[PDB]
């Protein structure tokens, strides 16, 4: 998912503009949903998943407010002690604690009945137990307790007429989230919020404890700790799932790293070179880093020097010289379906190649198949969410790096081989497998695009619609599944402040008894692929002069 | 009138609550989105909750009971016994609004009932505060802010103490997991702060 936030001092026409793509895949009928609220202290206009009661996306005409996933470390597992005999029990602080229990019955629909029981301790649930070293594994989230005031802090927040009283709220989120605002006044900031651990003294947070007493947290940490920035000196604040700040640890999954080759670089570049931009160039983009290889701007200067003594006829130089002549932005050919030049295949093949003889190759078989993936993989449907750097090319990119990173290399990934020779195997393989398939001739190469899918089932592989609702696009974008953009004190208009959004496929999902479709139910689907967008309205005479319809209900508690 | 709700949808389609209190605000709500969406938000509270399986069978079964392995119902029914009026208003609103329109939709069922009901065979239940915090629990925490893989980090840790010996297993793991990279790219540049604690990388809890 990713956020722009451009202030005072960068923006142009305007005090502040945010723009924010938070990425969930894409489904129909949609992720999110359009919704205003207007009474009880509330006057706001956005969209939020699955219609929560509080709008994770959207302005109240003072402020605004966005979101992106955090990706702390705020889960921990707690190795529990058990006993053969004393079963149910566990040892915690010197004596043997009985554990939590219940009974759970799942009927089938045409099927018998299946009960289990769900185990739980002071740490948490029970994820696995190995009854060979009689441990029990609990998961252990620092959120725990705190889900209900999570929503509703999502909730108060949009109240909120000013920084204090929106960090206030912000305090209280206690999922891994970062959390943005903008206002009026062209003021902007940035908090990294939830709850985090107070650890131990020794605790190497990547892997288990033991749960017997002495590993167990502390507490939380204060709110004071959680990264957050006002008003930055930059004038702009943009994220892409990459690391709040300087020295912050991330989430323990062995596939997530904050290193030195991260996508937002591809945002910090765009607004970085102007000045000042307007809305309509912040707007611009979602257009560029939906289209651009980010592998590309990583591995180029390697592929450059290893190439650099080549004669012009040598096939490995070749496929250099067209990259070399690419700014990595894919776009289609005419006939909908492969790509104007051949560097994303390029890439894709030569890196699975130089994963397969360097980080592969140092990793014990099974779990070497981690770090053999290239980033590109996807099926026909396309890819499930953004793309991203693969974990095997960000370690990659770290010992090609040299001494340069600041990773120590324990062991040589090129194992004694000068990197240039294992660059050029690596490039040899490329042009075996492309030219094979496709011939020599590398200026006639179509490669297929990736495409796009609105998928009938949720995100748990639950159907949530028929599968004739699936929803097919032509073009794969590096996207939000909504896009949304503020503009507060435009110069340009008498308000005070401008919002859109694209909500695809609709507004609505309904479809009646006799197959007829609702009227709002698809009207957004080709504004969305065309990056389009639709005025969010707030005031009460914009919603009346933009008025459909009315209903009003007269109702008792 | 404090019993008044109003309900204007623009161009879009999309819904804006006029209400003055907030019952009835959210109230309003709950209504319109049980308009809109209510096949989807019946899929999505049985996806949550892992009843799937009682309407669409034994394909199921595996996913509803990881579903409820991952968390403990008494404890978020123990946090909406604790909220005040207000904040409980919200939640009671939102599926009272909810019940207005599934109660209208199961009376005239020939032209309200979403097709897909029909199409998977079955009708709409009534929803309490639990389902609706349900929703919220189930797609932002437990989906999105539960990741761990700290067991499996220990079996590859283990599994390069073997290759390599204990000393340089350990280093290997900080090459291909580190615990912190200092020159990641970040959103708080560095000139504004940085994060204060410093971790054990060592593994030391052994
Ligand atoms: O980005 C993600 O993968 C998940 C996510 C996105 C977002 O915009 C807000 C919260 C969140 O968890
Ligand atoms: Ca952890």
């Amino acid at each position: 998912s990713n956020m722009w936030v451009i202030g005072k001092s960068k923006a142009q026409d305007a005090k502040a503009i945010m723009v924010n793509g938070p990425q969930f895949g894409w489904y129909a009928p949609a992720y999110t949903y359009g919704i205003g609220l207007h009474g009880a202290g509330y006057d706001v206009t956005g969209n939020t998943p699955f219609a929560y009661p509080g709008l994770v996306f959207g302005h109240n005409g003072v402020i605004s407010w966005g979101s992106t996933a955090g990706f702390g470390d705020d889960v921990d597992i707690f190795a529990e002690r058990l006993s053969a005999e004393k079963p149910g029990y566990y040892l915690h602080n010197g004596k043997w604690v009985k554990m939590l229990s219940r009974e759970e019955t799942i009927t089938v629909k045409n099927g018998q009945a299946e009960t289990f029981t769900v185990w739980r301790t002071v740490h948490g649930n029970i994820l696995q137990t190995d009854q060979t070293t009689q441990t029990a594994y609990a998961k252990s989230r620092a959120w725990d307790g705190k889900e209900v005031a999570s929503l509703l802090a999502w909730t108060h927040q949009m109240k909120a007429k000013n920084w204090q009283q929106w960090t206030q709220q912000a305090a209280k989120q206690a999922l891994t989230i970062n959390w943005y605002y903008a206002d009026v006044n062209g003021n902007i900031g940035y908090v990294h919020t939830g709850a985090y651990p107070d650890r131990q003294s020794g605790h190497d947070p990547r892997l288990p404890v033991p749960g017997t007493g002495k590993w167990d947290w502390k507490g939380l940490l204060p709110f004071e700790m959680n990264p957050k920035v006002y008003n930055p000196q930059s004038g702009y604040i943009a994220n892409w799932n990459n690391s709040p700040q300087k020295d912050y640890p991330a989430s323990d999954l062995f596939a997530f790293l904050w290193g030195g080759a991260d996508r937002v670089t591809e945002i910090d570049r765009l607004l970085e070179q102007k000045p000042r931009l307007t809305a309509d160039q912040a707007w611009d983009v979602i257009r560029q880093t939906s289209r651009q290889d980010l592998n590309l701007r990583l591995f180029l200067p390697t592929l450059q020097a290893a190439t650099s003594g080549l004669t012009q006829s040598d096939p490995r130089r070749q496929l250099v010289e067209t990259l070399t002549r690419w700014d990595g932005i894919n776009l289609l050919n005419d006939d909908g379906k492969t790509w104007q030049q051949p560097g994303s295949a390029i890439l894709n093949v030569w890196l699975t190649s130089m994963l397969k003889r360097t980080v592969v190759a140092a990793v014990p078989m099974p779990f070497d198949k981690w770090y053999s993936a290239s980033g590109y993989e996807t099926t026909q449907d396309g890819p499930t969410g953004s793309l991203n750097i693969s974990v095997g090319a960000k370690i990659l990119y770290e010992a090609v790096q040299g001494d340069k990173s600041p990773i120590p290399q324990a062991v040589d990934l090129f194992a004694g081989k000068p990197q240039q020779e294992v660059v050029l195997a690596a490039l040899e393989d490329t042009w075996e497998t492309l030219s094979k398939r496709y011939g020599n001739n590398v200026s006639n190469w179509k490669t297929p695009a990736m495409a796009l899918t609105f998928r009938a089932n949720n995100f748990f592989g639950v159907p949530q619609a028929a599968a004739e609702e699936t929803r097919h696009q032509a073009e794969y974008q590096n996207r939000g599944t909504e896009n949304d953009m503020i503009v507060f004190s435009p110069t340009t208009s008498d308000r005070p402040v401008l919002a859109w959004d694209v909500v695809a496929p609709g507004q609505s999902g309904f479809i009646a008894p006799d197959g007829t479709v609702d009227k709002h139910y698809e009207d957004q689907l080709k504004m969305y692929e065309n990056f389009g967008r639709k005025s969010l309205w707030l005031t009460k005479q914009d919603v009346e002069a933009h008025k459909e319809s009315q209903e009003v209900l007269h109702v008792q508690r | 009138s404090s019993s008044e709700i109003k309900i204007v949808r623009d161009e879009y389609g999309m819904p804006h609550i006029y209400a003055n209190d907030t019952w009835h605000l959210f109230y309003g709500y709950g209504y319109v989105v049980a308009q809109d969406r209510l096949f989807q938000m019946e899929m999505a509270r049985r996806s949550t909750q892992g009843t799937v399986a009682e309407v669409l069978g034994k394909d199921f079964v595996k996913f509803d009971k990881d579903i409820r392995r991952n968390y403990w119902p008494d404890a978020i029914r123990a946090q909406i016994a604790a909220l005040s009026p207000e904040d409980m208003s919200i939640l009671q609103g939102y599926a009272d609004g909810m019940n207005a329109w599934i109660d209208k939709v199961n009376t005239n069922p020939e032209t309200l009932l979403p097709k897909q009901f029909n199409t998977f065979g079955f009708t709409p239940k009534r929803w309490e505060p639990f389902d609706v915090a349900m929703i919220f629990v189930g797609t932002m925490a437990n989906r999105f802010s539960d990741s761990t893989s700290e067991i499996d980090n220990l079996a590859l840790l283990t599994a390069l103490k073997d290759k390599y010996g204990v000393s340089q297993g350990m280093a290997v793991f900080n090459q291909l997991k580190w615990l912190v990279n200092p020159s990641a790219p970040t959103t708080i540049a560095v000139q504004e702060s940085n994060y204060p604690l410093k971790f054990n990388q060592q593994n030391s809890q052994t």
